[PDB]
């Protein structure tokens, strides 16, 4: 399944993360999801726990050859589509015009699902330059598109 | 039933949050690579210093250095 | 490496210390160089410096004495920018707990003795590590 191009990228990212946490040829199992995120996949935290991700730093560490199979396991995690996202935000859209209040938006991101921190929510809103109008409403479609297309 | 409806909405939200987490990490990646080089530079230069600071040849060398 | 500019620096230093234009550094060159800078070490210090070289102190012998100890060193500018990497807002300082954490727990970890000798004379005030001044220190003397 994994092309050599892909295996090379994983090595490069593994080494980055294998140094930031003390160069010793291993990556803390807590950073599993983060390594796989840099590689372009978007696993849910539940997905990463399922492949051996831990809940805290320092509990366990992985050599590359134990890491490879974790990555392959995550590699086919289910990933949301634009249609799924629009259906989801529409359950919160009061008049179906494509607006949601900035506060409802913060409610869904940090009060539901795999809750994000306020810092994380502030940052994604900052980075995507999502702004609300004078009544404090946002267009969730713009936000969904920007998050999906990524930082570049 | 209605249970499935709630559960799939929760998964969808969680996948969107996964997308966000993805974005956040990928955006920080370049700085992380840069900072790795930066810290390598810092640790190695401090270490080199700790060895040469009491070596007389170095003390000479570092006084010559500013004069070219 | 070692980088060409570092080779060029070494050759230039060798050239200045060789007041003889001899192509060699001897005890007279060394005495001459030291007196031009301040206190002149006594002949036994000078002789001992020269004995670190297993032959007459050629430029290649000079390279041989400095190359390993200088090989991975970087300019004051490079190191300063390295620190800048962790100083987003360009305050020219770092929180003391931040630089300790980076050095000790990340990359090629500093051990407790490396930590102690590093921060012994470090310019730290109000919880702020003055890295511009620290860089001057590690490159000075
Ligand atoms: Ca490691
Ligand atoms: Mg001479």
């Amino acid at each position: 399944k994994l092309s050599q191009d892909e295996i090379d990228d994983l090595k490069e990212v593994f080494e980055l993360f294998d140094f930031w946490d003390g160069r010793d040829g291993a990556v803390d199992a807590f950073k599993i999801g983060d390594v796989c995120r840099c590689l372009g996949i978007n696993p849910r935290n539940e997905d990463v726990f399922a492949v051996g991700g831990t809940h805290k730093m320092g509990e366990k560490s992985l050599p590359f050859e134990e890491f490879l199979p974790a990555y392959e396991g995550l590699m086919d995690c289910e990933q949301g589509t634009y249609a799924d996202y629009m259906e989801a935000f529409k359950t919160f859209d009061r008049e179906g015009q494509g607006f949601i209040s900035g506060a409802e938006l913060r409610h869904v991101l940090s009060g539901l699902g795999e809750r994000l921190s306020d810092e994380e929510v502030d940052e994604i809103i900052n980075l995507t330059d999502l702004q609300e109008d004078l009544e404090g409403n946002v267009k969730y479609e713009e936000f969904v598109k920007k998050v999906m297309t990524g930082p570049y | 039933l209605e249970e499935m409806r709630d559960e799939r909405l929760s998964k969808i939200i969680s996948m969107f949050q996964a997308h966000i987490r993805g974005y956040l990490i990928r955006k920080a990646y370049k700085k992380l690579q840069d900072q790795r080089i930066g810290l390598s530079v810092i640790q190695r230069n401090i270490r080199k210093w700790l060895v040469l600071r009491n070596w007389q040849w170095w003390k000479l060398y570092a006084k010559v250095k500013p004069l070219l | 490496r070692l980088p060409q500019k570092l080779m060029q620096e070494m050759k230039e230093a060798f050239t200045m210390i060789d007041q003889n234009r001899d192509g060699f550094i001897d005890i007279n060159d060394l005495k001459e160089m030291f007196s031009s800078l301040g206190r002149t070490p006594d002949d036994k210090e000078l002789t001992a410096m020269l004995k670190e070289a297993p032959g007459p102190l050629n430029f290649t012998m000079f390279l041989s004495i400095f190359s390993d100890k200088l090989s991975g060193t970087d300019s004051e500018e490079t190191i300063r920018n390295a620190f800048g990497m962790f100083d987003e807002l360009d305050t020219k300082k770092l929180n003391i707990e931040y630089i300790k954490d980076l050095l000790e727990n990340m990359g090629d970890n500093f051990n407790k003795d490396e930590m102690r000798m590093t921060f012994k004379e470090a310019p730290v005030e109000g919880g702020k590590f003055d890295y511009v001044r620290f860089v001057a220190m590690i490159k000075g003397s």
